[PDB]
């Protein structure tokens, strides 16, 4: 898991090191749709 | 060789997480 | 601009203190100004 | 791929002592 206090609340590890809740799938969303950019 | 690549790009999360901790080091040597 | 839903929660996942209940007032809070949120306040169990 | 193995467990022993020696220092002389 990603650095942080008591992970399974006032953890106050380093912001916008390592990988995002999510999002990841939104931003692969978009390459998609990038790639169907074209054709 | 594609073992390989990945150790590469795990060599780059290595050194960003280098640069990160360089900051983070500097910020607890101000304070 | 006030962040969409998906922003607000990327905001909320990271904050030291925070709670469902908090969370949805905020939300309802600064998106209340939108019209494009169509609301009907009979139901106050976080479901607008 | 050999050299550059030999480069991942440098960066990797290097990067545990840092990570260790900056947490120390960082707890200890913040006050």
């Amino acid at each position: 898991r990603i650095v942080g206090l008591d992970q399974m609340s006032a953890s106050k590890t380093k912001k916008g090191m390592f990988r995002t809740v999510g999002q990841l799938y939104k931003e692969q969303l978009t390459k998609l749709m990038t790639t169907l950019r074209n054709t | 060789l594609a073992a390989k690549k990945q150790e590469l790009e795990e060599i780059l999360h290595e050194m960003e997480a280098r640069i990160e901790e360089e900051e983070e080091r500097s910020q607890q040597l101000q304070a | 601009n006030p962040p969409g839903v998906l922003a607000l929660l990327d905001e909320e996942c990271w904050f030291p203190k925070a709670t469902d209940t908090s969370f949805v007032e905020k939300l309802i809070q600064e998106q209340g100004n939108h019209a494009k949120f169509q609301k009907s306040k009979q139901l106050k169990d976080k479901t607008e």
